């Protein structure tokens, strides 16, 4: 996917990794106690059997799970936004119910929703997280992989991919030249923006057209105005 | 350029097989064939894959890219059955010895031997560096793996008259156009946690009915115990 | 005089040269005596240099079968400028048995012939050198030994009827395999590998028992070109016709060609086919021209595995050809792309429409059907899809319910793979179901129900003024914000603390609520116990204390009574005077504040 770099131990203890039938199949983020926020499109279809899906939760390296900072957990309830269109890739975020909880510590933190009326500005630089793989297709990368990359305004995103309908639902992050991307590969992480001192959950990685292409630009779900839903389930 | 599968869809395919230590490979300068490691010093292949010079790769991650998590021992000597029939491809099935002993890992195991006959309906797994590819004329070089349950012997001999012998079975289900299990030659069988075939041949590249037809290595307990005992 | 490992010193231990130069064909040492047979002793016969016009050699273990590996090489010199024919009548072995036919001696050497388990039949090299290395390797009772017998002869005197009939019986003819080619030509007798791709027998003998020549049956997965050549052919008088046959059987048949080449670099092709032909030979009919010295090949284009193409039964005539008998070849029907697209079907149904496979139940559905059903109902009603049948793939196959009446649907369930699934209530009276199938493995289907009415998924709602949950367990008073696990839903115990008119979303003023009213609160005495519990109640973080503005509130204010659990005790009893307002503060939860101290990389 191009673009990645080394990753702290403990530097995103919000990002958590879906595993499916032994795979790691997509990416969640820690909001709450017992919820867990991921793309609706890589968990359509399999929703009907939570019991598959296999929460991982403090992650730091594919074949390393075996340090007690990192506590597996189960997924007992799965619901998916019934907004969700899956032709038009239009609000691709659902949400994953643990099994019992998760207790706080220091490589697991939960992020901070994105409050009422609050829009990052666009060429804002904001972190990404995943394991992605550092060509476009094959080569999984063992290590969770960071870059920064400034927010795209979705008057030029509709332009730059006339191929969808983008809207307002969207969040478009990229560069002109393009190297820093992370729509394909695997999500393994949501879009996460820095402002006064902290963290939040500012996009979910979502679908995009190419990988480290010029004129590019990779899609993220917006979730600012998904804060209500994601909240009435998080309580 | 878009693409059918996207949007972090790896197709249901596993990363490279994960925690599968059994998958083999063998290389003549290129992948021709898989197989099972049985143990340490012994594999199972198909015996159409005998080749004068034959490398075997051990928890093979890529077939081009190497991360020095693979193993390579050339083979010292190759058993065939001795009852081929290269008309019907019947008897399917060989034995490739190691020169050195293999080094067990996360990614390089061996696999028991089956104890019991396969049965209808039974949850197998069938593994192979197949293409992953909706549509193009290219070879991936990803890592496939698909579920299939072994049918009925009425089903499966009615699929391919004449061909279907009593050590063949059918893994495959129902038909498609799209890629499948197809063939990969001496792809791994492994039902319920327990290696149960080696892949011989199919209807092509899963162009109709059942994508192949698995040759069942259960019914040679001996050729597959007394002939090791006596090969060591 | 000492030599370097993989080197050997001569007899007169004065140079040290190459291990392999050593009885190879090639003189490297000073005396000579390199190729001597006594120092070649490879123990098949004793002999090494066969100089004579003709002869034979035996292998190893004459009288008994052969029980260790030992390599034996032989070479054969004849004049210059003739060639050597090799011919055999039945070899047999225990698999691991390669003689190792090479082109001339030394370090030119390439290839010439590889034949193991099987009689190579006749094999004829175009130089004056002929080299073979006997191999085992297998420990086991392998063959007895190996024989051969050969000829010299001029092989320039040939007329074209030598050079160019071939039916691949007596091996290849006086066809040389082409050098530059990525894989040779493989004669093999009967049936070879990959079913339903390349001949099941021999056309020229029309049985197993013939032998033809075809493309590697080997399961590769790379293209290779593979070719073919002939000797130059004299001039003639006469047009010749060309005729041969060829199988080109397989669903990944490339192309075959002959691309004749001449000594005047005119080179031009006369004949080109691509496509699958089916399992039948078919009749290639070539005119001639070039009346100066030509080349005819045969360059054939080899796909991955199932691209098998074979040619036999090759010959030549005087004369325009005929007209062709056989007719013109044609590829193979091909399962036709009639454009899927959508199929649609049905598309809305009403209440005295219920029962409906979804397209061919009892069978299948079609690959790529996007089909969609508009369920209607009577204003008021709820629609109750009640599945009665379900099999689809697994992940693949999905089917969406969603609720219409908008435009902006709201999905309602997704279902798939086998086995039964639940009902579907929708919230208004209209559902939509989408069925989404693939290309590969699609399954019989599934079967519906349509069943409509008032409240099929709404319980009756509870009597006496009672409080419902949503899994409809009656809760009139006990489980009212009370802290209770009556309903697993937790639709009984909603916040009933809230702000009002705060400053900010983390502010706000007393808002509590004991069964269904809200009232203020009295907070005369303020310590960190009644904060803490305050910011659990609103679901928040750490929070401290707080103070009052004015007393501009005189209502009904209720008590707040703390407990040493933490749990709350609302007492409606205002036994006090002069109420105020009191502001709640509390600060959110700890979020993902970083803490590894992470790098910079200005990259
Ligand atoms: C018989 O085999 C020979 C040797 O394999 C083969 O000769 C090769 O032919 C190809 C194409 O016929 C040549 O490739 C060409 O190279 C030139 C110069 O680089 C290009 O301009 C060509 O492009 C155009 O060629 C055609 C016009 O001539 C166009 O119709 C076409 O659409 C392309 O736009 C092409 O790439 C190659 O150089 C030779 N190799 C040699 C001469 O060594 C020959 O074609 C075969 N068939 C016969 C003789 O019938
Ligand atoms: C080569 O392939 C040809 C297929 O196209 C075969 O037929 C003829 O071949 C020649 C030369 O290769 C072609 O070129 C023409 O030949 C004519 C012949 O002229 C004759 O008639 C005139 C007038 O009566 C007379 O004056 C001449 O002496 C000849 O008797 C020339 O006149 C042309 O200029 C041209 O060079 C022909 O086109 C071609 N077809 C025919 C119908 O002639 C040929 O047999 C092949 N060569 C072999 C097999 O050696
Ligand atoms: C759901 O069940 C329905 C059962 O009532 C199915 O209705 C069937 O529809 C077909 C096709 O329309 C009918 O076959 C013909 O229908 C025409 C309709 O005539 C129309 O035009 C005249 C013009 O004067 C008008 O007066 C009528 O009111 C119609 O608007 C008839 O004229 C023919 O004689 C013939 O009957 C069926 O009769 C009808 N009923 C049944 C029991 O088949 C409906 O098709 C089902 N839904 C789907 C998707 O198939
Ligand atoms: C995750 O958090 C929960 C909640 O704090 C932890 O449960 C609590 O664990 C402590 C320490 O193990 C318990 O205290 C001890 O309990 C035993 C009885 O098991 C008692 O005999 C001791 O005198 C002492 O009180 C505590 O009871 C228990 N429950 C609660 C409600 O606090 C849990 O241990 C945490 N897990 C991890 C892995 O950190
Ligand atoms: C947001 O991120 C972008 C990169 O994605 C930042 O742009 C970077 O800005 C620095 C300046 O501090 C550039 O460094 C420059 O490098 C040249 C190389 O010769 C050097 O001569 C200059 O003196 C300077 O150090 C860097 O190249 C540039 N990145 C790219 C890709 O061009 C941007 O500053 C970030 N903004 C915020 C607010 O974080
Ligand atoms: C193998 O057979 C070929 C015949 O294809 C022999 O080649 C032929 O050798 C004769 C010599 O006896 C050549 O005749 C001479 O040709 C030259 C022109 O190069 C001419 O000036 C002389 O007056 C004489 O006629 C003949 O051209 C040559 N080629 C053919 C096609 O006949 C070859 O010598 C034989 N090799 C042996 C017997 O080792
Ligand atoms: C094309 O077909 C013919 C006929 O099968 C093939 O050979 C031809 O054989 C006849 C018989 O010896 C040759 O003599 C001809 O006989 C007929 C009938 O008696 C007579 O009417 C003619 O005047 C002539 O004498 C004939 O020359 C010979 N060739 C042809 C063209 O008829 C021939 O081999 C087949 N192939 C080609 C490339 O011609
Ligand atoms: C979904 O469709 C199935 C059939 O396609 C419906 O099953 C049928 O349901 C009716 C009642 O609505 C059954 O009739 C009753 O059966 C009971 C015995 O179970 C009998 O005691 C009553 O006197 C009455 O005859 C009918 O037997 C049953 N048929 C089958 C094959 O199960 C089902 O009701 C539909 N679901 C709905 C409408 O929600
Ligand atoms: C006590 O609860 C109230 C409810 O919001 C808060 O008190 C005041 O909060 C403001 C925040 O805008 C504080 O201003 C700044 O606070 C930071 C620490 O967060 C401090 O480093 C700055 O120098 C500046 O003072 C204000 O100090 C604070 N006042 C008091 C008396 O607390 C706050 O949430 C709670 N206070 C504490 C210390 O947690
Ligand atoms: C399979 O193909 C072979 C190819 O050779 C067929 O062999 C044919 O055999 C007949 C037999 O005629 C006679 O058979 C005598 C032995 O019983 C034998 O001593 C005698 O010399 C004579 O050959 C022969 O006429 C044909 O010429 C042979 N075919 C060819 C192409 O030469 C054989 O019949 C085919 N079928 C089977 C079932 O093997
Ligand atoms: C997203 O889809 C909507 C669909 O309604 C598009 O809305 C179109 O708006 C133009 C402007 O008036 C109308 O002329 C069209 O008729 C509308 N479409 C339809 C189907 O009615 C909207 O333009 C799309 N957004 C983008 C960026 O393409
Ligand atoms: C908002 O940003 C400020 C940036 O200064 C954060 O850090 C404060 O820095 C000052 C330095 O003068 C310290 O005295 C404060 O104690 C820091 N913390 C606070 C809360 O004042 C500040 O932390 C950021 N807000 C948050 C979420 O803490
Ligand atoms: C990897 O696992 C080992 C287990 O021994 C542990 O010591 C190490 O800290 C782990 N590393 C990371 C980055 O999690
Ligand atoms: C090799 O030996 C076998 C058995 O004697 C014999 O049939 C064969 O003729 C010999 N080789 C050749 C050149 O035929
Ligand atoms: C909101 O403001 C009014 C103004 O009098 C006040 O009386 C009321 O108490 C305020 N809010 C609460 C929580 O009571
Ligand atoms: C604060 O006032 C409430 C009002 O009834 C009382 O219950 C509580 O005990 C008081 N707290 C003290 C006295 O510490």
């Amino acid at each position: 996917i191009v673009g990645g770099s080394n990753a702290k131990e403990g530097a995103w203890p919000w990002v958590v990794g879906l595993y499916y039938g032994g795979r790691l199949l997509c990416g969640a983020s820690l909001v709450s106690s017992d919820w867990l926020v991921s793309a609706a499109a890589c968990v359509y279809g399999r929703n009907l059997e939570p019991s598959k899906w296999t929460a991982i939760l403090g992650l730091h390296m594919k074949s390393n799970l075996t340090s007690p900072q990192t506590v597996p957990r189960l997924i007992d309830e799965i619901v998916i936004n019934p907004h969700y269109n899956r032709r038009r890739k239009d609000n691709a975020i659902a949400m994953m119910h643990l099994e019992f909880k998760v207790n706080y510590t220091d490589y697991i933190q939960p992020i901070c929703l994105p409050e009422e009326n609050q829009v990052f500005p666009p060429g804002r630089n904001c972190s990404i997280a995943g394991w992605g793989t550092v060509v476009y297709q094959g080569t999984t990368a063992n290590i969770l992989q960071e870059a920064d990359v400034p927010l795209l305004s979705n008057e030029r995103c509709q332009q730059q991919m006339p191929e969808y309908n983008i809207t307002e639902n969207m969040i478009c992050a990229g560069y002109e030249e393009g190297g820093i991307d992370s729509c394909q590969g695997d999500a393994g992480g949501p879009l996460m923006c820095q402002e006064n001192n902290r963290w939040f959950l500012a996009g979910v990685t979502s679908f995009g057209y190419k990988c480290a292409l010029p004129n590019r630009p990779g899609v993220y779900a917006r979730v600012s105005r998904f804060t209500e839903w994601i909240q009435s389930f998080l309580h | 350029a878009p693409f059918d599968d996207d949007d972090k869809i790896v197709g249901g395919y596993n990363c490279e097989e994960n925690s599968v230590p059994y998958q083999v490979s063998l290389n003549s300068g290129y992948h021709f064939c898989g197989g099972s490691l049985i143990n340490e010093q012994w594999v199972v292949s198909a015996g159409h894959c005998y080749k004068s010079r034959i490398q075997v790769r051990l928890g093979e991650h890529n077939i081009e890219v190497l991360e020095g998590n693979e193993q390579f021992i050339n083979a010292a000597k190759i058993i065939r059955h001795p009852q081929y029939d290269r008309k019907t491809l019947n008897n399917d099935i060989m034995l490739i010895k190691l020169s050195s002993r293999a080094v067990i890992n996360a990614r390089v195991s061996t696999i028991s031997l089956p104890t019991a006959p396969p049965a209808t309906g039974t949850k197998c797994l069938i593994s192979g560096w197949g293409n992953t590819a909706s549509s193009g004329a290219d070879y991936p070089d990803e890592l496939q793996c698909l579920d299939a349950p072994v049918l009925s012997q009425a089903k499966c001999e009615a699929s391919y008259p004449g061909k279907i012998t009593s050590n063949m079975f059918c893994v495959g289900f129902l038909e498609g156009g799209k890629d499948s299990c197809q063939g990969d030659s001496g792809g791994p069988v492994v039902c319920n946690g327990q290696l149960q075939g080696v892949v011989s041949w199919g209807d092509g590249c899963a162009q109709k009915n059942k994508p192949g037809v698995y040759t069942k290595v259960y019914n040679y307990v001996k050729w597959i115990k007394n002939t090791i005992a006596a090969n060591s | 005089i000492e030599c370097l490992p993989g080197s050997s010193p001569c007899t007169d231990a004065l140079t040290c040269i190459k291990a392999d130069l050593f009885c190879d064909g090639e003189v490297n040492c000073p005396d000579g005596s390199d190729e001597d047979n006594k120092m070649c002793a490879t123990v098949c016969d004793g002999r090494f240099l066969l100089t004579g016009s003709s002869g034979s050699f035996q292998a190893t273990h004459y009288p008994k079968p052969s029980e260790t590996s030992v390599v034996c090489q032989w070479i054969i010199r004849v004049n210059q400028g003739l060639s050597i024919k090799l011919s055999f009548d039945d070899f047999n072995t225990y698999y691991t048995d390669i003689l190792d036919i090479y082109e001339g001696v030394g370090s030119s050497k390439i290839l010439r012939a590889s034949i193991w388990e099987t009689n190579p039949g006749t094999i004829r090299i175009f130089s004056n050198q002929v080299t073979a290395t006997f191999l085992i390797e297998s420990d086991e009772s392998d063959y007895v030994g190996f024989n051969a017998t050969y000829t010299a002869f001029n092989s320039s005197e040939l007329n074209n009827y030598e050079k160019i009939n071939c039916n691949f019986e007596d091996g290849f003819c006086f066809w040389v395999q082409d050098l530059n080619d990525d894989n040779e030509w493989e004669r093999i007798q009967g049936s070879t590998f990959s079913p339903f791709t390349g001949p099941n027998f021999d056309h020229t003998f029309g049985n197993a028992s013939g032998f033809y020549i075809s493309t590697p049956t080997g399961p590769g997965g790379r293209q290779e070109r593979v070719g073919l050549l002939s000797l130059p052919l004299d001039p003639t008088l006469e047009p010749a016709c060309l005729s041969f046959w060829y199988h080109m059987y397989g669903e990944n048949v490339h192309k075959l060609s002959i691309n004749i080449s001449n000594d005047q670099n005119m080179e031009k092709t006369v004949f080109q086919k691509e496509g699958n032909y089916g399992d039948n030979w078919n009749y290639g009919q070539v005119t001639l021209n070039e009346t100066v010295k030509f080349k005819v090949a045969f360059n054939a284009f080899k796909n991955k595995i199932l691209s098998d193409i074979a040619l036999d039964d090759i010959s030549l005539t005087y004369g325009i050809c005929n007209g062709s008998l056989y007719p013109e070849p044609t590829l193979v029907p091909t399962p036709p792309p009639e454009l899927p697209t959508d199929c649609g079907g049905p598309f809305e149904l009403w209440e005295p429409n219920t029962t409906f496979s979804s397209t061919n139940f009892p069978n299948s559905y079609p690959n790529l059907a996007f089909c969609v059903w508009i369920l209607n109902a009577q204003k008021g009603k709820n629609i109750q899809l009640h599945f009665q049948e379900f099999d689809l793939e697994n992940i693949n196959d999905v089917v969406e319910i969603r609720d219409g009446e908008e435009a902006d649907s709201l999905l309602l369930a997704v279902y798939t793979g086998p086995g039964p699934v639940k009902d579907v209530f929708s919230t208004t009276n209209r559902m939509t179901v989408l069925l989404i199938t693939n290309d590969v493995l699609a399954r019989g289907g599934f079967k519906a129900n349509f069943t409509t009415g008032y409240h099929l998924g709404i319980p009756e709602p509870c009597k006496a003024d009672h409080f419902q949950c949503k899994n409809g367990e009656c809760v009139p008073l006990v489980n009212l914000c009370d802290g209770h696990l009556h309903c697993e839903d937790g639709s009984d115990e909603a916040d009933c603390v809230r702000f009002f008119n705060g400053t900010t979303n983390n502010n706000g003023l007393v808002r509590f609520r004991i069964q269904s009213i809200w009232h203020t609160a009295c907070a005369e005495n303020w310590t960190t116990q009644i904060s803490n519990d305050v910011c659990q109640l609103l679901g928040l973080g750490s929070g401290n204390s707080s103070k009052p503005i004015f007393p501009t509130d005189g209502g009904p204010f209720v008590k707040l009574n703390t407990a040493p659990d933490g749990h709350l005790i609302l007492t409606p009893s205002q036994q006090c005077l002069q109420d105020s307002l009191i502001r709640l503060q509390c600060n959110h939860k700890s979020c993902g504040k970083k803490l590894a101290a992470q790098d910079i990389t200005p990259k």
